[PDB]
Order: C-alpha cells, then sequence, then structure tokens
C-alpha cells in the first residue's frame, strides 16, 4: 500500500519519466496528478494532458481510478475523461506500476481502437472520413490541450 | 403463495420449489435439551408446515446448561410443556404442538422424525418402523466434547441436487462436425467429465436446440466433447449451453443393519481412526445407561471409566470389530459423559437441521451415514480438572463444570469481552455467552455495537428479534433478549449504536480498549473486518471472526505474537464489467441490469441533488462552471427539472414516462445502428456484431404489451415521487393519456469562440433566480431494494427487460433481478449456528491461553455437500532487523514526541538505518527526495506539529498515540522493511 506507493514515487523521482511526470496531490500519497506530452506522430503532437490517479485503499490487489482532465477527442476516452483500458477495469494485477499505466496510455494516443469503441460518433467519424477526425483531433489538443 | 417478504434471503439458497415442498411436511422431534430445541428452532425458522414435541420428562437446573427457552422458575415441569409456548413465537407459519404419549402407528403422520436423547433400544425399536414406511430417520446425541449425528431416509431417496451448484452456463465460439464444443476466448466452461449439457440459441445446427441433453467429455479448460452430431449439422456457430441435472438415487441402511458395518463421514483427516473408536465408546455409553438405570457416568471418576470401558471391550468382542480400543480416548468419553455445552449443541443442532431440510425437500447430499465429531483441543489445560473440581454445585451450569471444571468456570465469568455488530450471528454469539456465563462475575462486562435497524426479513435467521421490534435497534433488543435469556447479565451488557470506523475512534478509544479481553466480528463487509482488525492488531487483543454466504462458512481465530492477521490474505475481488461493454455492447442480463440501476440514478437521483444545490448554495453555479466535469450537463439538468419539464399533474408525468422511453428504447439505439450498421465490418474484414456484440433493434411503444406498460408505470410514479404529486395504477387514464400522444421527429444526426459559453449563459438567465423560490425541495430517489411499494425494483426490472429485448436477451423476473440489483447475499439459519458453534468452541481455547499454534484450528463447511475441515492457523512471519527477530505483524517501535530530526537520529544510531520515507495515515511527512528547504523547514518540529501542519487538522484531545509508516534503508543502501512507529503523545 503506503509503501508501494513510495517505492514507486521514488522510481519515478530516480528515473525522470521524459515524458511523463506524476506526483503526489498536496502530500496525499492516495490522490496524484499525472501528465503526459502529445506524442509527435499523432494528431495530439504539441499538448500537455492532464490525468487525476486515486489510488484504491486494498494497492495494488485493486486498480487505480485514471481519468482524464483535459478534454481530448479520442474514440475511446469520453467526455467525463473515462479510458477504455483493459488493464484498469478486470485484468488488473498487483504486478504492473504507474510508468506502465502511463506508458500504455501514451500508446492507446498513438493509436486508437475503433474496433470496440467507447464514443460510437468519434469511431464511426474515424473509421469513414479520416481527414476530419484528423481536423477535429487537431482543433481539440490545440483549444484544450495548450494553455 | 410463500411470503417473500419474510424469506427472501433463504429463498436465494433454496428455491420456490424447494421451500413449496418444505412447507408440507411435518416434523417430529423427540427429547427437548438443548439439542432438542436448536433443532426445533431451526426447523420453526426454515418454514416446514408443522413441528411436534415429545419430551415428558420434568425440568432440572442442570438442563439449563444449553436450553435457553428453560427458566428456573419452571424447575419440575415437562420440558415440552414449557418449551412449546416459547417455540410457538419464532415463526407465525409453523404451528408447534406437543404429544403426551408416542405411539409407533403415530409416526405415520411426520415426514421427518428426529430422536435426542434416547435409549439404544428405543432407538432400534423406532427406526425398525421409521425404515419399511419410507420416513427419513435422524439421530443426533451430544455427550460433552463428542457428538453423533445418523442419517437413515429409506433404500430408494432421490436427491434432484447433490451439490447446490448452480447450473453451469455458458456461450460458445464453434462446434466442430466431431462434438468438439469450443468456449469464447479466455472462457472456462467449468464442465466435467459425466456431465450433460443442452444447447440453445446455435447458429448451423438448429438440432441441438431441441433441448435434449448429451454427455460431455472434457478435452480441456476450454474445449470438451458432446459426441457424434454428423446428421444434424457439419459446424455450429455461436449459441449458449446450459448444465443438465439428473436426479441420483441414494440407498440408506437401517440402524440395525448400519450398527454392525457402518458408513463414516470425516470431518477431519488429521484424525481417520477415532469414528471407529466413537463407534464402539457410544453404544457402551447407551448399555452402561440400560444397566444402571439411565444413570450416565459420572464426571472424572475412575471406577465408572473403568466399568465403560470393559463394557467398550465386551462390545467390541461381540460386533466382531478388529480394531484395538484406545483406552485413553474411550475413558476421556467416558469422563465427559454428563457434559452439556452450548457450544456443541448449536454446531450439531444446525448440522441436524440442514438434515432436515434436506429429507423435507430432497435436495443437496446427505451425510451417509454416521457422523463422529470430537473438539477435545478444546479442553482447558492451564486448570485443575478433577472429580472434586467437576463435581456438580447445583447451579445452571452443571453441565459445563462437568467438562471444564469451577476454576474454568471463574475464568469464563471473568471475560470483558467485545462484540462487534449484531445481525445473526451477532445473536448466537450472544446466545452462547449467555449460557457460557460469559461476564457474570464482579469484573466481567459486554460490549455490542451496531447501528442498522430490525427489519423483516432479518427475522427469518436472527432469533432474539420479533415482528413487534421491527423498525428498533438490534443492539438494544439483542441485549434485551440475552438479559431475559440469563438473569444474571442485567447490568454486565452495554450496547452502542455507533458504527466501528475511523470516526468512532473517540468512544472506541485506548481506554475502551485495554479493557478488553477479545474481540468477535459479526459484521458482513471487508472494510470494517480491515478496520476492526488493525485495531485489535495496534492493541494486541485476540480477534475471532466469522463468515457465512449460504450453506459455506468459515472461522478463523487471530492470537496476538502467534499467528497472522485478518489482513495478510486476500480474497477474490468483485467483477465489474467495463464500462464499453455496460454502455453500447452488452450481452448478458447484469450488463442491463447495471445499466438501469445507472439509469434510475441518473434519472431520479442525480438531477434531483443538483437542482437541490442550486436552490441552497448562493453561489453554486460559479463553483460548477469551473469544477464539474460537464457543467453543461448540470445546467441543462437545472433547467429541465425547474422551468422546461416542471410536472404539473399525473398526466405530464405519463407523458414525460413516455418520452424517455422513447429517448432510451428507441431513439439511442437508431443513432448507435447508424452509427455501426449491422452489415459493417471491423478494420480487419470480420462482421462488427459477431461474438460479444449482438445486434439491436428499437422497439415500438405498444401499450397492450406488459413490459412497456410496466416501464410506464414506474417511471411516472417515480417522478411524480420526484415532484410529490399523486399517482395512479388505474390503466384505464394512462390508456386515455398515451392514446393521444404524437412522438416528435427524430433522424440520426453524422455531426458535420465563446459562443457555446454564451449559449451556456444564456441558459444560465433562464433558471429562475434562488430568491423567487424559498423552501421548493425536490424530494431524490434513494434506492430501497427490500421495499417493494417504491416501484424501484420494478422500474430496473422493466428498463432492464426492455434493454434485453433490444439486444435479444433473455429477460429475468423480479426475483433476479432483486438479487443482482440489489447485491443481496443468500444466508440459512443453520449456517449461522455452525459458525457460532465453531467460534464458540475456539473462544474456549482463547480463554485458556493456549501458547501453541497447533491446538488452534481454523475451520472451513459446506452444509450443502456435508463437507467439514479444520486447519491449523498461519504463523506470523519474522523477519531479520539489525540482527535481530522481528515479528512482521505484532512488533512496534515506542518512541517519545520527539523532534523528526531526533527521530531520524535514533533511527540512524540505534538500529543503524537511515529513514527514507515516513508517513502517517495518508500524508507523507518526510520523504528523502525532499527539496532541501522545505526539509529545513520541517525537521525541527516535533511530529504532532508536524502532523497538524500537514494534514491542516488539529489532534482530537482524546487521542493519544501516532502510528506511523516508515521505510528505510540499511548503510549498503538495500531496502529493509521495519515494523512501524508508535508516537506517545
Ligand atoms: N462497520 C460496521 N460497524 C458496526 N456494525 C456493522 C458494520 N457493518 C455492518 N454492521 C452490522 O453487522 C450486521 C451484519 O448482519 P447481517 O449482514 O446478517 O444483517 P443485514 O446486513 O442488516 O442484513 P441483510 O444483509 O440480510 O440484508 C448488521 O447489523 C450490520 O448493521
Ligand atoms: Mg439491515
Ligand atoms: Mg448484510
Amino acid at each position: 500500500a503506503l509503501k508501494r506507493i513510495n517505492r514507486e514515487l521514488a522510481d519515478l523521482g530516480k528515473d525522470p519519466p521524459s515524458s511523463s511526470s506524476a506526483g503526489p496531490v498536496g502530500d496525499d500519497l492516495f490522490h496524484w496528478q499525472a501528465t503526459i506530452m502529445g506524442p509527435a506522430d499523432s494528431p495530439y503532437a504539441g499538448g500537455v494532458f492532464f490525468l487525476s490517479i486515486h489510488f484504491p485503499t486494498d494497492y495494488p490487489f485493486k486498480p487505480p481510478k485514471v481519468n482524464f482532465t483535459t478534454r481530448i477527442y479520442h474514440p475511446n476516452i469520453n467526455s467525463n475523461g473515462s479510458i477504455c483500458l483493459d488493464i484498469l477495469r478486470d485484468q488488473w494485477s498487483p504486478a504492473l506500476t504507474i510508468s506502465k499505466v502511463l506508458l500504455s496510455i501514451s500508446s492507446l494516443l498513438t493509436d486508437p481502437n475503433p474496433d470496440d469503441p467507447l464514443v460510437p460518433e468519434i469511431a464511426h467519424v474515424y473509421k469513414t472520413d479520416r481527414s476530419r477526425y484528423e481536423l477535429s483531433a487537431r482543433e481539440w489538443t490545440r483549444k484544450y490541450a495548450i494553455g | 403463495t410463500i411470503d417473500e417478504g419474510l424469506y427472501s434471503r433463504q429463498l436465494y439458497v433454496l428455491g420456490h420449489e424447494a421451500m413449496k415442498q418444505m412447507s408440507q411436511s411435518n416434523v417430529l422431534i423427540i427429547g427437548c435439551k438443548g439439542l432438542g430445541v436448536e433443532i426445533a428452532k431451526n426447523v420453526c425458522l426454515a418454514g416446514v408446515k408443522s413441528v411436534t414435541l415429545y419430551d415428558p420428562q420434568p425440568t432440572r437446573i442442570e438442563d439449563l446448561s444449553s436450553q435457553y427457552f428453560l427458566t428456573e422458575d419452571d424447575i419440575g415441569v415437562p420440558r415440552a410443556k414449557v418449551t412449546v409456548s416459547k417455540l410457538a413465537e419464532l415463526n407465525q407459519y409453523v404451528p408447534v404442538s406437543v404429544v403426551d404419549e408416542l405411539s409407533t402407528e403415530y409416526l405415520k403422520n411426520f415426514k421427518c422424525v428426529v430422536v435426542t436423547e434416547t435409549s439404544l433400544t428405543k432407538q432400534l425399536e423406532i427406526n425398525d418402523f421409521t425404515h419399511k414406511n419410507h420416513i427419513a430417520y435422524i439421530a443426533a446425541d451430544s455427550r460433552g466434547l463428542f457428538g453423533s449425528i445418523f442419517c437413515d431416509f429409506g433404500e430408494n431417496f432421490i436427491c434432484t441436487d447433490t451439490d447446490g451448484n448452480e447450473p453451469l452456463t455458458g456461450m460458445i465460439a464453434s462446434i466442430t462436425d466431431d462434438g468438439v464444443v469450443t468456449m469464447l476466448e479466455e472462457t472456462r466452461h467449468g464442465l466435467e467429465n459425466g456431465d450433460f449439457v443442452k444447447f440453445t440459441e446455435v447458429k448451423g445446427m438448429p438440432g441441438l436446440n431441441d433441448g435434449t441433453p448429451r454427455k460431455v467429455e472434457v478435452k480441456g479448460p476450454y474445449t470438451f466433447s458432446i459426441g457424434s452430431v454428423k446428421d444434424l449439422g457439419s459446424a455450429g456457430y455461436n449459441g449458449v449451453f446450459t448444465q443438465v441435472k439428473v436426479p441420483t438415487k441414494i440407498s440408506f441402511k437401517s440402524l440395525r443393519e448400519s450398527l454392525k458395518d457402518p458408513e463414516y463421514v470425516y470431518p477431519d483427516f488429521g484424525k481417520m481412526m477415532r469414528p471407529p473408536q466413537y463407534h464402539i465408546a457410544f453404544q457402551a455409553l447407551s448399555a452402561f445407561a440400560d444397566a444402571h438405570e439411565g444413570s450416565l457416568p459420572r464426571p472424572r471418576n475412575d471406577i465408572d471409566a473403568a466399568e465403560f470401558f470393559e463394557f467398550c471391550k465386551k462390545i467390541a468382542s461381540t460386533l466382531q470389530f478388529d480394531v484395538e480400543l484406545d483406552e485413553k480416548l474411550i475413558k476421556e468419553i467416558s469422563y465427559q459423559a454428563r457434559g452439556d455445552l452450548v457450544a456443541m449443541s448449536a454446531f450439531l443442532g444446525g448440522a441436524v437441521a440442514q438434515e432436515v431440510l434436506k429429507a423435507t425437500t430432497s435436495k443437496f447430499y446427505p451425510l451417509k451415514q454416521y457422523f463422529y465429531f470430537d473438539s477435545l483441543e478444546s479442553l482447558p489445560s492451564s486448570v485443575t480438572i478433577s472429580e472434586e473440581t467437576c463435581k456438580p454445585r447445583g447451579c445452571r451450569y452443571d453441565g459445563q463444570i462437568a467438562v471444564f471444571g469451577s476454576e474454568f468456570q471463574e475464568k469464563i465469568a471473568s471475560l470483558s469481552t467485545f462484540l462487534v455488530g449484531a445481525g445473526a450471528i451477532g445473536c448466537e454469539m450472544l446466545k452462547n455467552w449467555a449460557m457460557m456465563g460469559v461476564a457474570t462475575g464482579e469484573s466481567g462486562h459486554i460490549s455490542v455495537t451496531d447501528m442498522d435497524s430490525i427489519e423483516k426479513s432479518n427475522l427469518n435467521r436472527q432469533f432474539l428479534f420479533r415482528p413487534r421490534d421491527v423498525g428498533k435497534l438490534k443492539s438494544e433488543c439483542a441485549s434485551t433478549a440475552v438479559s431475559i435469556m440469563n438473569p444474571s447479565l442485567t447490568g454486565k451488557i452495554t450496547s452502542y449504536q455507533e458504527r466501528v470506523g475511523p470516526e468512532s475512534e473517540g468512544i472506541f478509544g485506548d481506554e475502551f480498549f485495554e479493557k478488553l479481553s477479545l474481540v468477535t466480528n459479526a459484521l458482513d463487509n471487508v472494510e470494517a473486518r480491515m478496520y476492526v482488525d488493525r485495531r485489535c492488531v495496534f492493541f494486541e487483543k485476540p480477534l475471532l471472526e466469522s463468515g457465512t454466504l449460504g450453506t459455506k462458512g468459515n472461522t478463523q481465530v487471530v492470537v496476538p505474537h502467534l499467528t497472522e492477521s485478518y489482513g495478510s490474505s486476500q480474497d477474490p475481488p468483485e467483477k465489474s464489467f467495463p464500462i464499453c461493454t455496460l454502455k453500447n455492447f452488452p450481452n448478458r442480463i447484469e450488463h442491463t441490469i447495471a445499466w438501469a440501476r445507472d439509469l434510475f440514478e441518473g434519472l431520479f437521483k442525480q438531477p434531483i441533488d443538483n437542482v437541490n444545490m442550486y436552490l441552497s448554495s448562493p453561489n453554486f453555479l460559479e463553483t460548477s462552471l469551473k469544477t464539474s466535469s460537464n457543467p453543461r450537463e448540470v445546467l441543462e439538468n437545472i433547467r429541465d427539472y425547474l422551468v422546461t419539464e416542471k410536472p404539473l399533474s399525473f398526466e405530464e408525468c405519463i407523458m414525460w414516462a413516455r418520452l424517455q422511453f422513447d429517448k432510451f428504447f428507441n431513439n439511442n439505439i437508431q443513432q448507435l445502428l447508424f452509427n455501426f450498421p449491422k452489415d459493417s465490418v471491423t478494420s480487419t474484414g470480420q462482421p462488427f456484431w459477431s461474438g460479444p456484440k449482438r445486434a439491436p433493434t428499437p422497439l415500438s411503444f405498444d401499450i397492450h404489451n406488459r413490459e412497456h406498460f410496466d416501464f410506464i408505470v414506474a417511471a411516472a410514479s417515480l417522478y411524480a415521487f420526484n415532484y410529490g404529486l399523486k399517482s395512479e395504477t388505474d390503466p384505464a387514464i394512462y390508456e386515455r393519456v398515451l392514446a393521444g400522444y404524437n412522438p416528435p421527429p427524430f433522424a440520426p444526426k453524422s455531426g458535420i469562440a465563446n459562443k457555446d459559453k454564451q449559449e451556456l449563459k444564456s441558459i444560465a438567465d433562464s433558471l429562475p433566480p434562488p430568491s423567487s423560490l424559498v423552501g421548493f425541495r425536490l424530494t431524490p430517489a434513494e434506492f430501497e431494494k427490500d421495499d417493494d411499494s417504491n416501484h424501484h425494483i420494478d422500474f430496473i426490472t422493466a428498463a432492464s427487460n426492455l434493454r434485453a429485448m433490444n439486444y435479444d436477451i433473455t429477460p429475468a423476473d423480479r426475483f433476479k433481478t432483486k438479487f443482482v440489483a440489489g447485491k443481496i447475499v443468500p444466508a440459512m439459519c443453520t449456517s449461522t449456528a455452525v459458525v457460532s458453534g465453531l467460534v464458540c468452541l475456539e473462544l474456549v481455547k482463547l480463554v485458556d491461553g493456549k501458547k501453541k499454534i497447533e491446538e488452534y484450528k481454523n475451520g472451513f463447511f459446506n452444509l450443502a455437500i456435508g463437507l467439514f475441515t479444520f486447519s491449523d492457523p498461519i504463523a506470523s512471519p519474522k523477519m531479520k532487523v539489525n540482527g535481530k527477530e522481528i515479528d512482521k505483524i505484532w512488533d512496534r517501535y515506542n518512541l517519545p514526541d520527539c523532534t523528526l530530526q531526533e527521530l531520524i537520529d535514533y533511527f540512524q544510531k540505534e538500529e543503524g538505518l537511515e529513514v527514507t520515507m515516513l508517513s502517517s495515515g495518508v500524508s507523507l511527512l518526510y520523504a528523502n527526495f525532499q527539496p532541501p528547504k522545505k526539509l529545513a523547514e520541517r525537521l525541527p518540529l516535533k511530529i504532532s506539529e508536524l502532523v497538524e501542519q500537514i494534514t491542516k487538522k488539529k489532534l482530537e484531545p482524546f487521542r493519544k498515540h501516532l502510528v506511523l509508516e516508515i521505510c528505510c534503508d540499511d548503510a549498503n543502501g538495500e531496502d529493509v522493511e521495519v515494523p512501524f512507529i508508535c508516537i506517545k503523545l
């Protein structure tokens, strides 16, 4: 629990994630505010996305609650920030670190998964009109993910 | 006609058909001592047709050792006559009678016959009749720390269900022409060899949909074989299989035939040579009683022990038993012949009542046939047990003194226990403590806490409560009832109405917890169990945990500095479905039930909360515009529930219900099909709506349909409740109002500055000012499953069934919907009795202060299959710190309220460890990677002041200690775990 969380925090401090920066909110060890940089080879380039992580009391036996804060135009992310990630609902096991979760979310941002979407309209736009999806993603990542 | 308001929890264990067959059966009980009264109580709570008692023996004082329906004013009255009046109140659907004389032919009037405290000749006479006439015969006996059960249901007993598990069902991926059936990806069927399954909704092989059972040949965890399906087809795609359970025939033997060649059931595998000893010993007890005018051997008497052993030798010679008699164990049985313990009585009564239910309902696998049990590890060793100490003293504890002695009675009488919870297990534990005489001395005390109130469904398994007590607090009623049972507990019991948690530390603090002797948990949730476990670990108090689930049960004992704590073991977590499965692509009824619950909350609870908060908080809009995830949603909810769609009559509520039907069952499905048509393909070329995704279809509102009408009624009623209007149920008004409805046109939409902020402001200004509406509040709908007049479960069932009709899922009835939505845990009275008996058998070990870890037994049992097992507790892990042996769980550092720098230097010098992290609760007090300025600002502060500053909350006046978690590294840099720190304020 607390000891594992502090070990993860020290690992983050010792080895910088470069593309990510997670840390406790204030001085609470069960509430973290992480930052993800938009991948270069993605419509979200040049953007900063903030995520809120709530560690459960039974951590690591239960998955942390990761929710987006910045608005994002993605097929697998809805307006409330919920993420359709398998490792956070029922595939969670006490062997995954927060750096792994952030890397998985970055990979998800690199390429969406429209075959099993969470926002059907965005997935339909992505599958049918790719250029319009790109334009909308750039517009959103500039209106909300910058400044 | 089954009263589901009372048998709600029991029907989830037995079922409707089982209880229907159970409510037509008569049970006769011979013997009304502690075991007999326990069996009768459990049977009356179960719900059999009637119970008849037969016990003309006059009451004696020692009979009060386990009979809780007898008082000291009843000495000299037949036990049945004074027990029937108190038994007739447990259940109003089960009449209780008494027969003065018993004839053999009279036995034809009953379905089951239970025999206790009867000689072997009379048992043979009764069984020689009840065998040939197909009458179930159960015989039970309890001698001190030993017990025996015998079951004989006839030579042609038919058992429909042999394990109590739900039929195995699953979804299929493909079926080959050779019968090889494969499950979906990463799905296990769970079938075994020799099972029969039926296939439904199978595409490509319609012949498999007839329902004829077929053999199952398991080939792996994911695939099995069904045989030859060549004639029906070549390959089958998808489908759902369901296991078929066939009845089994069990043939029992009579008592006379089974005396010579018994068939034992072993409750433990560490001692499998004992049941043969007990078989001889109990018959020797019967012979000794017959040869001494029904007088059992005197407690701890050597002459009677020798005579009993001679009888045992004679019996072993007569029956051609080629087993060497163990003199020590047999003489132990002789010594405790006159014992009467409430724990053994409760355990055996629960088991025997379950056997009675098996006999009546023809369900579950029964004992076949002899079951001999002993708990001899509970015999005290730190006190003197002899003939002088165990002689009767003419008090109600004679049955227990005859086993434990007077010194152990004095040890029990000065206990100071703490019972958390007052549920079924709590009531049983209180009864056992009252009978045992716990906390009846000068220094004894009992404390019981529970914050819940008595409901109707709790009366089925919590026998200390009555229908007149519905709505009252559990702790007060339980304390009053147990004070009535044992008048010596008047003033020795304190009842609280506090929830045990972080907020109750002002009452259950150091002063309260330093006077206890042990803590017993009777909770039903894991969070409270973990909290109480942490408190007991910190204060070093013994803990007794016990849990039940239907017919399964377990008991665990936690001993300071000896065994591991409750939290050291992890249980399987609850399964939560993915959000994308619930939102768009459900394939099971549970997904639709979860979606219906979410819809209920989002329609009748959250918008009402937003409207109430807007009318109460003067600055709600500004906070919401920059705090809430979707401020536009909040503004739209406020506008719709205040001005746009505020009903003025129930007709407008009906119109709103129809509109919501269109919104959630006709338009969203159209939009989803517009996004992903039925003929769409994935990126890999496979069809989209294949496998776990089912193609939906919009519903057209038909008033004549039952589900549509039920949804309309429930939604309109809930909306009227939100607005406090007068709801109606006559179909005439619904049919008249909904006739003249014009559905607004809807076509799916493809999509294609601060203007939006301006529009949000536009909505903002249109809202009425808070001053215009003062005292106006909308009533939210708080979910309540147990009440059937609030239209909560009705709405959830209607919505779930409608969404199932959207996705062609098989709808479920209101019973299963209430089971799933309400998270109802199945519960039984027999399981509660068994767990209480086991816990009270461990309590006497705790009182005696046994030191070895092999003398304690964690227990597990499953009454559906007659399985009992006992295993030693796991020892607490050890560790090496600074070349010393440290207990991981039961050790701590005791330090004064020194400054942070002093604490770090102390750990550097004494333990030779460098502190790298120090936290208290959920706050990080000190870390090695923090910037130097912050540390230099925090170093010279005391621990209490540091905690107050970081947590921004002053320490309470009753706080007397701080528990700190510290992570420190060795000199070489290797991380080494250390026990927590206890700062004394
Ligand atoms: N944290 C807690 N502190 C104190 N008492 C608790 C706590 N959690 C649960 N309890 C009590 O534990 C008892 C559990 O008993 P039980 O589960 O049989 O009853 P119930 O939950 O009211 O009934 P049911 O689950 O059958 O609807 C209840 O009295 C409940 O009030
Ligand atoms: Mg309750
Ligand atoms: Mg409960």
